[PDB]
């Protein structure tokens, strides 16, 4: 889906960075990318969806061999040279419950720290519970977005691995 | 650890040490000196070291060759 | 004698105890980097002495300490070879792994694993100098696949990313795959004559050995990345940078090429080989630099530049002038070590950016990393009286003037060529023009560390070439009377690629648009081999495996 | 890799710093809460090329689909600091 | 080599045969031939343990040669002189191969015209 | 054999008499020193064997077998006590006195001097084995699989008992060491023919040949960690002794009676290693490994040069420690996920850090890594079949290369990728697991420095 | 810290190539708003960059004063035989 | 190295095992 | 159009979790809390004594550092590698074999003080 708004939409980014890539130099992409943006605007005026469609048709398949066979990446981007790279280092926060006290102790305050936000955790748990009950649609929720919080003191519902979910660069 | 003794600059060409120019000069001008005395002391390697001979202009009387009815 | 063969094993044993304080004791954690690094500061001194003594007087041991096994009419003992290769490539090797050990503290400073990472840096190295050392053929194998394993563990020194796992099943796939060539070797000259040790091999000299010598050339086919199993080679810059530039592109790679250089006295007499290691080089380093002009990422063109020199190194040993192909590899260690440190320079201070698409303008902004850029690229193509010109010149001299087959000789001139355009694009793309990366700088190359390897190596650049070419004794007759112009053709190649790489350039500044040619496409894309194998083997084997 | 440190304060200000020299925008209409769409008046597409410059500006790609979601200047600084986890 | 186009694209039988020369008598033309003389003895060069290869008749300057820079290390430019001796010496070697060559070749062609003329 | 033969006895009323609580330190500590005290077994002479009694004797190819079959025991201890903490006690010490049989078997199995000795202890093993694998078996799933038995009965085990016996009445005698001094040689017919199949068949199902090889998977699945480990480290090998022994008096119609089994071997092991890369368990990826690593010994065994018989044993040995060290890394992760998917964890190496150590020497070892006796026994096995005839380096090469990628890709799932983000129960390794791979590895790296006493009685 | 951005108003693509895009614009009709981000890259000092044959000649100038020279010291010590 | 404080708690897996 | 009032609440509340979260991830100044670990005299020489440093104090330091290495790490495995090889690996057959030296013309042999025979005359070449 995306509807035909967003998807001529992603096109123009698609199409616009892999000519990024062609040209090379900034000052020939820029005089460039303003040719392709007079044709995008041309037929912005068309109000007839099933020609708009049309449209598209040939515009994706003029893209396919327009394309760079190495179109640039950006390299903490899905395909790119460090992808994934720093997964190796990030550890997930449960396994702090198997320190030893001995190594807890060289780390007081942040481990007493630690308990206060598990102890968050474990009470807003049954709150949580029950503010997807009630909003829940029987028959199954049909999307996958959630509630935010609509109480004061109240945590919007499953929010501990979003927050603690390891540093984009831990080591 | 110098507490970044080089300061970051925005849109803008980088600071530089005096001491890091001075030693690329150094090596790269140092480069040219070794390639120039090379060709002046051994001009040889790059153009020959001795004088190819042409085959044809050579004698018979050298090559032997008897006369044609011989 | 005496010091000859005690100093000759002070290196194997001195590069050795930093592994083992690993194991035990604990004297000094946090400062292991700079510990090893002073065994191979100490390794590479101690190294020179012997090589000094065979300079002097040709001097030339065998080491045979302890006895391991016999296996009945088999005698099988730690038999270390210390002649005219050993000698000459340890110190070569120890130089240039040591600025690299050095490069390494600082591009690998804050990875917390720096520790763990000059350990396998370490363990590789040992490993190397038990393949070049070794006596018999046994002992060759504990190296070669020594090596093998520890590219494998280097290569996916980032184990979180898919990719790297890839890449390093797929080192180990091929090589394994060459090495059925070196046991067919092995299992040959047991069967045939009766030992694994080169000096009765040599003494034998079998008439007929086409058989084993297929097999040692396929070792070096996977081992060094040549023509039908190159594809690793690329692929395997995933890990980090001072892994590509100490294995992949110094040493490691050359080890196929070690070992045939170590069989000259049977390959030699055996044309048939000649032949097929001619060809198999003339393909490869063609091929190759060919792909290596549409490439679009700084490691994987100095990738692509390896392979393509290693099949110059391939085309020495067939056109039967195996003490060049020697030569070639230690001149071309110092600057594809030195142009790998550089493009670390780069890649560290433009935030991890290997696309040369995005580089630029750093001809002035890091002058101590462009300096040495320069003085490595033009070893390379073959710059008169550099590191480079004492190796690549004589090989094209020496293939232009015998024997050999038409295309081959003419497919090493035209990669040749190659080698000039894509030793520009380097250059033109990261140094000249205009910035393009993205704006906040941090470029600061200002650190002692990284300036002192990039120094050192720089020197080997240009000097190492001339002192190595001077004292190594004579092997061959050298042909020095030829046509002009054959004479030259190395140096006019040379300067007509570099016509047409420049014109090229400029063309991409001017304001037309871009055309897709096949020609081009092939060239981007590996020629498709990676595409189509990598995706028609791993599916016939995968689903054929259910039935 | 040296110190590349990220600070709210230092993010808002290089979005705005793009932003200004947007020559559709003007540089005093431009606000934290400043609607594309709406106060600064702008095509969907026009919308487009605001996200392809703030990618350049910190080199790091912003999905398509949270592209679209993104519709003002604050909205934008507060997905770099999440993606890039700056806290203070 | 221009010479190979004689041969492949060029008439065949007037071009040497760079494997099968020569294919004349020494003396087909050379009343009083000279032979080649060694100035190094078998053992000398045994002994020296020169490459095989190497042991060709200009050794005696290559001997010379390596004796000088054994006696010179540390200095590895000392014996200059000595290299061009043996390298010169080797470049009147390559030139006599040449007039090999060309010898072959004039005869070729030589005996190509007088059967022609007595076969017209 | 005796001084090993009492003191194995002597564990039955130590486990029983034991404290409540100190069992398995009494049977650990009391069956490592019986280990101890077999490395008397290495007084090997170069002429003759060392022959104790009318009844036994220990020759080069038995005693790496004993020593490593009495080193086992502890390691069973060490991998089971884990996940036999809530059985009580009576059961408990019934699997202990299980698995002491199993030890008095396999001793006076590898020297039995007569081959009835040997066949009926060769077939009393199947008793403590399959009460081990069925009744403290992980798996009640009800397999059905006993017409694997009625198979192996019914074309194994009783085809060599009346061979066996009919030898005898021909013979004379079935002591070994007679039957080297009085054999003859098997005239081609068709009643020979019945009789070589008979004396083979039985030892190529234990292997297993491929064809037979089944069952392996199957049981490995069922079985405990201790049934794997002995099943895997010395079961196996019962056969391949039973081969090498017995292959004495089948000459020459071993030269092409052995045609078809060589074909089945040399095409075996490609088609088990491929299958290797395609399982979703890990003891049935290793179970297959198995099954490709004994198709060497079954080549080398059957083209009989001396070359290949040091081969066998060294790979009979290299692989027992090597398989079973890959079937305790299998089950440290079962006793924390609870299942033997391979891909349910993954990224281990991020939680592990030593334990993915382990698994790296394992799989080098398994993937055969020179200087290893895992190589040695291979390279001797792929030297002698090139003499065999050149084109087996073909197959043996492709071995070698699949090998490798089955050994790393077991590493590559299971230790490497990102790690399984709802497994939160990875607690640390305990000692007990760290010891227990160090006890398989120590021994089998250290083999590699004095490689002879594992080279046979060839050596 | 502060990392105070430099003063919008300086980046102009007048005296840039960038400018030269602009008019090539205008021929069509059409006005590149993005130009003055691209400012940086063509001002400021990245401005002058010297071509291929430059870099390859950087240091020359030292190189043949050095080059000079030494010829002379070889040419005078000798002369002093 | 470059910065004070900003030493962050890195987590790990029990290495005292 | 961008986050309905929901999600913008939802990304909000999150965001302020996130970063306390982040934020409580500092270190405190007295952390890590480490127990002393013991300093012998050898340790405290060097911690005083080049405390003020300067370049001819601290030369002896470097130099220190790289004796204790040369002589842990050099001169006492070349023993060991001495000892091993002349009295264990040269006192059997053909351990260490190597290449008979190359004899030129006109040498002399320290065992026999022979001396080789000249070379014959070289034919006189221009040279
Ligand atoms: C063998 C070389 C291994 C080198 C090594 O250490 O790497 C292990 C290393 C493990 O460490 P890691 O995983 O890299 O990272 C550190 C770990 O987190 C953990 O390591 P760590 O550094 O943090 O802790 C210390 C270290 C070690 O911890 C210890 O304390 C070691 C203690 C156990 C060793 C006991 C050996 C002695 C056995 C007892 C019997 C002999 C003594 C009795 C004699 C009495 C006197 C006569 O830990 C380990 O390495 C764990 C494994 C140790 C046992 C491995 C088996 C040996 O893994 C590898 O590198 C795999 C090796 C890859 C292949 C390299 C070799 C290929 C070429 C073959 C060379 C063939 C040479 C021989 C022929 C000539
Ligand atoms: C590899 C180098 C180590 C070799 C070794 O382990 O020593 C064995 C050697 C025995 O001599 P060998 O005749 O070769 O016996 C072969 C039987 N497998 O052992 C020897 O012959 C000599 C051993 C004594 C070495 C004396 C030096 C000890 C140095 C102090 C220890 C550190
Ligand atoms: C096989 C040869 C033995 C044949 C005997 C079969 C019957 C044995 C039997 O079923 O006894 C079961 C008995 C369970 O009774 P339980 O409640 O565990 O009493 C405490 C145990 N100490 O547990 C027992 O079996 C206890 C007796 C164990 C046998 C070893 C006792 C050591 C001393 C005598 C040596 C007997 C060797 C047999
Ligand atoms: C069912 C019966 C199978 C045929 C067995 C048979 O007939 O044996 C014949 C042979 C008799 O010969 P015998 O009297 O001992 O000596 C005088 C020489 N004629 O007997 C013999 O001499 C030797 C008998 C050897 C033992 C026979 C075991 C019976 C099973 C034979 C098939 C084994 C293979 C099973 C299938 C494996 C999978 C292919
Ligand atoms: C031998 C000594 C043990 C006594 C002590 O604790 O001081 C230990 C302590 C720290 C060690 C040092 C560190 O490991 C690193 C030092 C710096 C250079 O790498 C040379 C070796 C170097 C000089 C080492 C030599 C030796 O191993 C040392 C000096
Ligand atoms: C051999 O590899 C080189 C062939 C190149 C063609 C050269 C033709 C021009 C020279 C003709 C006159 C000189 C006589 C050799």
């Amino acid at each position: 889906y995306l509807t035909h708004q967003q998807k001529v939409l992603r096109l123009y980014k698609r199409a616009l960075r892999h000519l990024e890539s062609w040209c090379i130099h900034r000052d020939k992409y820029r005089y460039f990318a303003c040719l392709l943006r007079a044709r995008f605007d041309e037929h912005k005026n068309e109000k007839d969806m099933v020609k708009a469609t049309q449209l598209l048709r040939e515009a994706e398949e003029e893209f396919w061999h327009g394309q760079h066979p190495q179109p640039y990446i950006f390299p903490e981007s899905p395909g790119g040279t460090s992808y994934e790279r720093y997964e190796c280092y990030k550890v997930p926060e449960w396994c702090l419950d198997d320190w030893h006290p001995s190594e807890k102790a060289m780390y007081p305050d942040y481990f007493a720290k630690r308990e206060q936000w598990k102890k968050l955790r474990r009470e807003s748990w049954e709150r949580e519970v029950k503010q997807l009950q009630e909003e829940t649609p029987v028959g199954g929720p049909r999307t996958e977005a959630l509630p935010p919080a609509r109480k004061q003191g109240d945590l919007p519902p499953l929010w501990w691995h979003i927050v603690t979910r390891p540093r984009e660069r831990p080591m | 650890g110098g507490g970044a003794h080089i300061e970051p600059r925005y849109r803008q060409f980088p600071q530089l040490t005096r001491s890091q120019v001075i030693q690329a000069e150094f090596f790269s001008a140092t480069m040219w000196f070794w390639i120039l005395w090379r060709f002046w002391h051994d001009s040889d390697a790059v153009l020959g070291h001795f004088p190819y001979p042409d085959p044809s202009q050579w004698t018979d009387e050298e090559l032997g060759i008897p006369p044609d009815d011989e | 004698m005496n010091m000859f063969s005690s100093l000759s094993l002070v290196t194997l044993l001195l590069l050795t105890m930093p592994i083992m304080m690993m194991s035990f004791n604990t004297y000094k954690p946090s400062n292991y980097p700079l510990y090893v690094k002073t065994a191979i500061s100490y390794a590479f001194i101690t190294s020179m002495i012997p090589t000094m003594m065979f300079i002097h007087s040709g001097q030339e041991l065998i080491i045979s300490n302890w006895h391991w096994l016999t296996i009945q009419t088999l005698k099988l003992s730690l038999s270390f070879k210390m002649d005219y290769f050993s000698m000459m490539f340890i110190p070569v090797a120890l130089f240039v792994t040591w600025s690299i050990m050095e490069f390494s503290m600082w591009y690998m400073y804050s990875d917390p694993n720096i520790n763990k990472f000059f350990k396998y840096l370490l363990l590789f190295l040992i490993t190397m100098l038990i393949l070049v050392t070794a006596n018999n053929l046994f002992q060759l194998f504990i190296g070669w696949e020594g090596v093998g394993i520890m590219s494998f563990l280097l290569i996916g020194w980032w184990y979180g990313r898919a990719d790297a796992n890839t890449a390093a099943l797929q080192a180990i796939l091929y090589n394994r795959i060459g090495d059925i060539g070196f046991i067919l070797a092995m299992a040959w000259f047991l069967t045939n004559l009766n030992t694994w040790d080169l000096q009765q091999i040599f003494m034998l000299n079998p008439s007929d050995s086409n058989m084993p010598l297929i097999g040692l050339a396929l070792a070096a086919t996977g081992k060094s990345a040549q023509f039908g199993l190159h594809p690793w080679l690329p692929s395997a810059m995933e890990g980090p940078t001072p892994v590509s530039a100490l294995l992949h592109s110094s040493t490691m790679v050359v080890a196929g090429i070690f070992l045939l250089i170590r069989f000259y006295p049977l390959t030699e007499n055996n044309k048939y080989i000649q032949s097929i290691t001619l060809c198999l080089g003339a393909i490869t380093t063609l091929f190759t630099a060919m792909c290596a002009l549409t490439q679009n990422d700084i490691k994987k063109i100095i990738a692509f530049s390896t392979s393509s020199q290693l099949g110059l190194m391939m085309v020495t040993i067939g056109i039967n002038q195996p003490y060049l192909a020697f030569l070639h590899i230690c001149t071309h260690a110092f600057f594809k070590a030195m142009l790998f440190m550089c493009s670390g320079s780069i890649i560290h201070s433009l935030n991890d950016e290997q696309d040369i698409r995005k580089m630029g303008g750093l001809f002035k902004a890091m002058p101590f990393t462009t300096t040495a850029l320069i003085v490595g690229s033009l070893a390379l193509t073959g710059m008169p009286f550099l590191t480079g010109f004492y190796s690549k010149d004589l090989i094209i001299e020496a293939a232009n003037t015998s024997y050999t087959n038409a295309w081959a000789l003419l497919m090493t001139l035209i990669a040749t060529s190659f080698t000039a355009i894509y030793s520009t694009r380097i250059i033109f793309f990261a140094l000249l023009g205009q910035p393009r990366f993205p704006t906040l700088v941090n470029i600061n190359e200002n650190n002692p560390l990284l300036i002192n390897s990039i120094k050192r190596l720089l020197i080997g650049s240009l000097f190492a070439g001339y002192i190595i070419s001077n004292n190594i004794p004579p092997t061959t007759i050298p042909q020095m009377t030829m046509p002009y112009y054959l004479k030259t053709t190395a140096l006019i190649v040379t300067i007509l690629g570099f016509i047409l790489a420049l014109e090229i350039s400029n063309m991409t500044k001017n304001l037309k648009y871009h055309y897709p040619s096949n020609a081009f496409k092939f060239s981007t894309l590996l020629g498709y081999f990676p595409t189509i194998m990598h995706r028609l083997a791993p599916y016939m084997n995968l689903s054929m495996s259910q039935k | 890799s040296d110190a590349p440190p990220l600070t709210l304060e230092g993010i808002k200000d290089r979005v705005l710093y793009v932003l200004k020299l947007y020559d559709k925008i003007d540089p005093e209409k431009l606000s934290v809460n400043s609607h594309f769409m709406k106060d600064l008046g702008l095509d969907s597409l026009d919308q487009v090329e605001i996200i392809m410059a703030m990618e350049d500006e910190f080199g790091f790609e912003i999905p398509d689909i949270d592209a679209e979601k993104l519709m003002c200047p604050q909205e934008i600084v507060d997905y770099i600091a999440d993606k890039k986890d700056v806290y203070e | 080599g221009a010479h190979l186009a004689r041969r492949y694209l060029g008439d065949a039988s007037v071009e040497p045969d760079p494997l099968r020369m020569p294919t004349f008598p020494p003396d087909y033309g050379f009343p009083e031939r000279k032979e080649r003389e060694m100035v190094a003895t078998q053992q000398e060069m045994n002994d020296a343990q020169l490459v095989l290869q190497q042991r060709d008749y200009c050794a005696h300057y290559l001997i010379r040669f390596l004796k000088c820079k054994r006696d010179s290390f540390p200095n590895f430019l000392a014996c200059k002189h000595e290299r061009h001796d043996w390298d010169y010496c080797e470049h009147l070697d390559y030139v006599k191969r040449m007039k090999e060559f060309e010898r072959e070749r004039r005869l070729l062609q030589r005996k190509k015209r007088r059967e022609q003329r007595e076969a017209d | 054999m005796l001084k090993y033969i009492i003191p194995t006895i002597m564990l039955m009323p130590l486990t029983w008499l034991s404290k409540n609580n100190m069992i398995w330190v009494n049977s650990t500590a009391h069956s490592l020193l019986i280990s101890f005290t077999s490395l008397l077994l290495m007084n090997q002479f170069g002429d003759n064997s060392l022959n104790f009694s009318l009844l036994f004797f220990s020759d080069s190819l038995s005693t790496p077998l004993l020593i490593l079959t009495m080193w086992l025991l502890p390691l069973m201890l060490m991998a089971s006590q884990h996940h036999l903490s809530k059985e009580n006690l009576t059961r408990k010490k019934l699997f202990i006195t299980m698995l002491i049989s199993l030890q008095l078997f396999l001793i006076m199995t590898f020297t039995a001097m007569e081959l009835i000795l040997f066949y009926i202890l060769f077939e009393a093993t199947l008793v403590p084995t399959l009460i081990i694998i069925t009744r403290w078996g992980n798996q009640t799933e009800r397999l059905n699989a006993g017409l694997y038995f009625l198979f192996y009965t019914l074309a194994g085990s009783l085809p060599l008992l009346v061979a066996l016996i009919y030898i005898q009445n021909t013979v004379g005698s079935l002591n070994f060491l007679m039957l080297q001094y009085w054999v003859q040689p098997v005239h081609n017919s068709w009643s020979n023919v019945f009789m070589w199949l008979a004396c083979m068949m039985a030892f190529m199902v234990k292997m297993p040949l491929y064809g037979l090889h089944l069952w392996l998977p199957k049981a490995h699945v069922e079985a405990p960690i201790a049934g794997s480990m002995v099943l895997a480290a010395v079961l196996l090998k019962l056969g391949g002794y039973g081969m090498l022994r017995i292959t004495l008096i089948l000459n020459p119609m071993t030269d092409f009676m052995a045609y078809p089994f060589i074909m089945l071997s040399l095409w075996g092991m490609i088609m088990t290693s491929s299958i290797c890369l395609r399982q979703t368990d890990l003891k049935s990826l290793i179970a297959y490994s198995s099954v490709s690593h004994m198709a060497l010994v079954i080549v080398a065994i059957l083209i009989q040069t001396p070359w290949s018989y040091m081969g066998a044993t060294a790979l009979m040995i290299a692989h027992g420690l090597t398989s079973s060290m890959l079937f305790c890394l299998a089950n440290s992760n079962y006793e924390r996920i609870h299942s033997r998917t391979m891909i349910l964890a993954r990224g281990l190496q991020t939680l592990l850090p030593l334990m993915a150590t382990w698994w790296l020497l394992a799989s080098l070892t398994n993937l055969a890594l020179p200087p290893t006796i895992n190589l040695i026994g291979e390279l001797f096995v792929v030297m002698s079949t090139f003499s065999w005839s050149n084109i087996t380096i073909i197959l043996m090469g492709v071995n070698m290369v699949i090998t490798a990628l089955y050994s790393l890709y077991m590493l590559i799932m299971t230790q490497r990728g990102k790690y399984t983000y709802h497994i939160n129960n990875i607690s640390p390794s305990f000692t007990r697991e760290n010891a227990l791979m160090s006890l398989h590895i120590l021994p089998l790296l250290l083999l590699t420095l004095n490689p002879k006493i594992i080279l046979g009685p060839l050596y | 810290s502060k990392m105070e951005l430099p003063d919008y108003k300086q980046w102009k693509i007048e005296g840039t190539p960038l400018e030269t895009v602009q008019e090539k614009l205008a021929a069509r009709g059409l006005r590149d708003p993005w130009g003055r981000n691209e400012a940086w890259r063509y001002m400021g000092g990245f401005a002058n960059n010297v071509s291929f044959v430059g870099a390859l000649l950087k240091g020359f100038k030292w190189g043949f004063a050095a080059f000079v020279v030494a010829i002379g010291a070889e040419y005078y010590l000798e002369s002093q035989k | 190295s470059g910065d004070h404080g900003k030493r962050l708690f890195i987590i790990k897996p029990s290495g005292f095992y | 159009s961008g986050y309905t009032p929901e999600e913008k609440l939802r990304l909000q509340q999150l965001r302020e979790l996130r970063r306390r979260w982040l934020k409580d991830q500092e270190l405190s100044p007295r952390e890590p809390v480490l127990p002393p670990q013991r300093v012998s005299p050898v340790e405290r020489f060097w911690n005083k004594f080049l405390q003020d440093g300067a370049l001819w104090k601290n030369v002896i330091y470097k130099t220190y550092r790289h004796s204790i290495f040369a002589f842990t790490h050099v001169l006492i495995p070349v023993w060991i590698i001495h000892y091993y090889l002349k009295y264990h690996v040269t006192t059997k057959p053909y351990t260490i074999v190597e290449k008979k030296p190359r004899i030129f013309p006109g040498d002399t042999i320290l065992e026999t003080g022979e001396v080789i025979p000249p070379m014959k005359e070289f034919p006189d070449q221009h040279h």
